[PDB]
């Protein structure tokens, strides 16, 4: 019949797949994140850790371009310096797990280089809308 | 042994005086799910 | 394996009574993304099985109101409302929340 | 589980009075009504009267009254807090009066009314 | 006050039947239970509100029927159900149909 | 004068008007959503709740396609299984109190369908912009 359970994965389903198969379902990963008298306090300092490191990463989203697009091209360009590797590899060649590997001295160089490339686009678009 | 006759003490009545267990509770195992929290 | 077995093993209905045919898994067919993937199948002898009731308690596209899904968790029943003469056949559980994809033993229905 | 034992069989005399105890055990005591049902031959059921066991406040029916009363003990011990007995003083007997008497608890139910009774006692004739 | 009657006295069967046993009672707008005592046993409970069941019972025992009426509609019938079946609502009986091999 | 008391409810206050009237003013049930030793921790346990709840509706609403339009039009059609109601009547015949019975059973349907249109609808905008 029409819907059947084997291409409709679950909680961390693509997590040995490849890049162009793993940002097909982005949203099953997406949706399990913030929901799923001293052992209320165990509770407690779960509960307060799971909402603020979830909000710590919808602010670093939040300043770059990106509000709750999920996807979302920029504007800097890619220095080879960073991973040095083709195009035409990293998304049906390595996968996630192993990306992480490979990038993880350069993150907090991207991170801070996003950032600028917003507040300069931002303040660019009100100049545009200034003058007219 | 407190050391004719023969008398005792509890032992460990030197350097801790401690409690019951009341019948109430029972020390048998129940099965614990460790769950991880949300993330 | 998963085992679906299906009660009863055949059943002799009158034209206008309410059949039901009942069907059990395992465990329970509820996943995350909001559907119950439990579905019913409608099969002639000598002619290749339809599609009935897909995403119970609601209705396809092409069905009317004479089949209905219910049920909860491990216990899913096909209600058959009103009997035609069309309606006689072999029906078939089965599951599309995990694999493999497991099928009824069969319940015939015939005319009296 | 919840368990009623009641108390053995008696021989009275008219003008006596009886009392049957009733000791409750497998629930706590402090939170479910205890009724009492006497059982007559050739007139089916018969109603006597409550008793709510947390501070002992009772209900008799309207054509026992003066002749029936009702006390409870609690379990004032936190070793074993569940068990308890409650008892009925029957005054003023008479050979009319012979009959079987029942014990009952209502039903952890909570859809669910304070006279559809679960568990009954196992049952006390009375002989007069 | 509330007095119940029951219809049908010795209603005697046999077997693998189907008994219908119908209580009346003079305040509409209640709640009905039925109680079940064996020759010479404690009693049980079988219905509460008119259409739920005790623990422990099967469900070839079914009770439906509200306003005046109230029916105990028992399938199957076993070897042991041939017992005195009692109506009760809220501190009164009814004085108990019997139910008897033929 | 400009500015009278009459009009201008509180919360919840048009929660018995039809939906035409309620979609007037949906602001005055969102501002109030969020602000307004052992009972500390009655005030602990009633706070993280209020802002998990809070939260937990903004992610739903963040994964479609309204990140804070509040108000926001989709691209599924309306399956006319779900509610089979003409559309002239059910914004000025009903009352909302009245709709959240009659559509109960079908949610988390349409909220199953409205991930999944938008993320076709989000790699599909990223597709029209990598070729150009
Ligand atoms: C003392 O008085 C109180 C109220 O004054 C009575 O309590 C009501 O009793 C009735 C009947 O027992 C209850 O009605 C039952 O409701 C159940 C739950 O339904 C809920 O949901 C519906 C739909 O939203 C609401 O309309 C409803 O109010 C409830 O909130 C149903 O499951 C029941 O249906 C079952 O039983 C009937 C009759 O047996 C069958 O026909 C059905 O098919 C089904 O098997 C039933 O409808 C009612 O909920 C109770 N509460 C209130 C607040 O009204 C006491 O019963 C009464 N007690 C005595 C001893 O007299
Ligand atoms: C507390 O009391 C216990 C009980 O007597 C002492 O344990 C014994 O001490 C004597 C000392 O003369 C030893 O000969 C025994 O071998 C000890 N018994 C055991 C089982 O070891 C203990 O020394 C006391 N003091 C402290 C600090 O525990
Ligand atoms: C990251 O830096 C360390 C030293 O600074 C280096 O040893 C390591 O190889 C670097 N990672 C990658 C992937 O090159
Ligand atoms: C929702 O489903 C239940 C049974 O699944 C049904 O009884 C009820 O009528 C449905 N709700 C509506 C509004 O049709």
């Amino acid at each position: 019949a029409v819907g059947i359970g084997a291409v409709f994965l679950g909680f961390l389903g693509a997590a040995g797949s490849t890049m162009g198969a793993a940002s097909m379902t982005l949203t099953v990963q997406a949706r399990n994140l913030l929901s799923g008298t001293v052992w209320g306090i165990k509770q407690l300092q779960a509960r307060v850790l799971a909402v603020e490191r979830y909000l710590r990463d919808q602010q670093l989203l939040g300043i770059w371009g990106c509000s709750g697009k999920l996807i979302c091209c920029t504007n800097v360009p890619w220095n080879s310096s960073w991973s040095n590797r083709n195009l035409s590899e990293i998304w049906d060649n390595m996968t996630w797990l192993q990306w992480d590997k490979e990038i993880s001295n350069y993150t907090q160089i991207i991170y801070g280089l996003l950032e600028e490339s917003q507040n300069q686009q931002e303040k660019n678009e009100q100049d545009l809308l200034a003058l007219d | 042994q407190i050391n004719s006759n023969k008398e005792y003490r509890l032992i460990n009545c030197n350097t801790s005086a401690c409690t019951q267990a009341c019948p109430k509770v029972s020390f048998e195992p129940i099965p614990i799910h460790y769950c991880a929290p949300a993330g | 394996d998963i085992v679906m077995t299906q009660t009863p093993l055949s059943l002799s209905v009158t034209p206008g009574e309410p059949a039901s045919i009942s069907c059990r898994s395992s465990q329970s067919l509820l996943h995350s993304n909001g559907h119950t993937y439990v579905h019913w199948y409608l099969q002639k002898a000598g002619q290749s099985p339809q599609l009935l009731i897909y995403e119970v308690s609601n209705r396809a596209s092409g069905v009317p109101d004479r089949f209905s899904g219910s049920g909860s968790g491990t216990d899913f029943t096909l209600k058959i409302s009103r009997v035609e003469a069309e309606d006689v056949g072999v029906y078939y559980c089965e599951q599309t929340l995990q694999i493999p994809f497991t099928f009824g033993g069969g319940t015939k229905v015939e005319i009296k | 589980q919840v368990q009623l034992v009641q108390s053995g069989a008696v021989i009275k005399t008219p003008g006596s009075s009886v009392k049957i105890s009733c000791r409750a055990s497998g629930y706590n005591f402090r939170d479910y009504s205890i009724h009492w049902v006497r059982l007559i031959p050739d007139k089916g059921f018969e109603w006597i009267g409550w008793i709510k066991p947390l501070w002992g406040a009772v209900s008799y029916a309207r054509q026992l009254q003066g002749r029936v009363s009702m006390t409870r003990q609690l379990s004032q011990d936190p070793d074993d807090p569940d068990w308890g007995v409650a008892y009925m003083e029957f005054s003023g007997l008479t050979p009319a009066d012979t009959a079987e008497y029942f014990c009952v608890r209502r039903g952890s139910c909570d859809y669910c009314g304070d006279f559809p009774w679960q568990y009954w006692g196992q049952g006390t004739v009375v002989v007069v | 006050e509330i007095v119940l009657t029951q219809s049908p006295g010795i209603l005697s069967l046999s077997p693998g039947e189907t008994a219908t046993l119908f209580c009346k009672a003079s305040q509409g707008g209640n709640a009905m239970t039925w109680y079940q005592k064996r020759r010479g046993q404690v009693p049980r409970l079988l219905i509460y509100d008119t259409s739920r069941r005790a623990s422990g019972v099967p469900d070839r025992f079914v009770g439906s029927g509200s306003g005046t009426d109230f029916f105990l509609t028992i399938n199957k019938l076993d070897r042991e159900d041939f017992a005195v079946y009692y109506c009760q609502q809220f501190e009164f009986f009814g004085l108990g149909s019997e139910l008897e091999v033929h």
